[PDB]
């Protein structure tokens, strides 16, 4: 883990995201979305938890990315929680929660759920 | 469309 | 939002959260579990989405905890993903998602989800 | 449970289930939203897990419901996966998932998630 | 849909569903877990709303197991929501939540969440 | 609104 | 393990 | 029982 987060991360869909897995369980980085413009490019932090246990366990781990940057302001934020799995073919298997800012009325359509895998290739 | 994914 | 959210939230258990909204979408701050011992505390990170909009929607927003510190190792991590609404009675509503390290075969029991409500008060 | 189980259930918003929990683990309702007008009704199905354990915990259940009736198709469906909880103040704990039928390239906002409480009163 | 969804159905773990999407949105079938003994079979039952739209959008449905038959009791039970995608290479994507019942100081861990995705072949 | 709620 | 899975 | 909750 930690040397082995640290790099970068395709989905299924072309999202790219390159984080730094810091000695003390930090994660920061950034997520670009598909096109990959200059600025589809988001702000990351997460943690991972730096002393994972040594039976094959994945490492657990999890991020945070607000889609505001200088040309959009999505208003929303997505979670991804999940684990990092090392080796020859690594990947990271996530579930996340992306939430809007609703009204009080509409918060019952706030937070959609869905997966995501990423790999290095 | 969103920006997780465009 | 931002100097609205800094500060000290309990939820419905007693678990209390510490944080700090920065300028620039960051949010940094402390997750104490019940007891309120020395250290049942947890660093967090997470960003919100500055510039909410003005019809009174939420101010979205989300953090990771990973459950690892001097006294302990849960191998584990949890992200909140909601939004925060101030007013007299502020409050942040969440879901969120708690993954545990797994091997590959008990993967499918990894991913806990819940919902959390947090207040000042 | 199961003789538990069986009647009207609210939940915070006024929506209203009645089901009818059968020997073997069926469970058939109605559930109708807001306004109750003749047919904000809907069929439900679902299941119960008829010979719970006896340490006091709750009953695991879950149903569905696809949001088409004959004044209206929402294309979509819910489910709902929780336990009951009986005594003085029963209740049935659920946490929910809505998806729509989208295109594939809609898919990632298909599924949104959710929680609900249903008590007697 | 309907007679698209009527049928066997595995996914990527081995488990067959195999159910029967009646005129009316009805689904009703048995659930296999691996090894394919003769009773790691559930009865399984749910709902798809059965005038789906024309712009090739998936089928919304969702059915319910609880995971007791004559052999096992598991005290549990699973909802799966989703989409059908029918064609060459039909498909049925779940999100699913499984609950077993706890006592109230567990229930924090009482639902996990996971993702299926279900083929003909 | 969706039926689930209206 | 549990019956959804074995 | 787990540190998010106790």
């Amino acid at each position: 883990a930690e040397a082995g987060i640290t790099g970068t991360w395709y989905n299924q869909l072309g999202s790219t995201f390159i984080v730094t897995a810091g000695a003390d369980g930090a994660l920061t980085g950034t997520y670009e979305s598909a096109v990959g413009n200059a600025e589809s490019r988001y702000v990351l932090t997460g943690r991972y938890d730096s002393a994972p246990a040594t039976d094959g366990s994945g490492t657990a781990l999890g991020w945070t990315v607000a889609w505001k940057n200088n040309y959009r302001n999505a208003h929303s934020a997505t979670t991804w929680s999940g684990q990092y799995v090392g080796g020859a073919e690594a990947r990271i298997n996530t579930q996340w929660l992306l939430t809007s800012g609703t009204t009080e009325a509409n918060a019952w359509k706030s937070t959609l759920v869905g997966h995501d895998t990423f790999t290095k290739v | 469309c969103h920006p997780q994914f465009c």
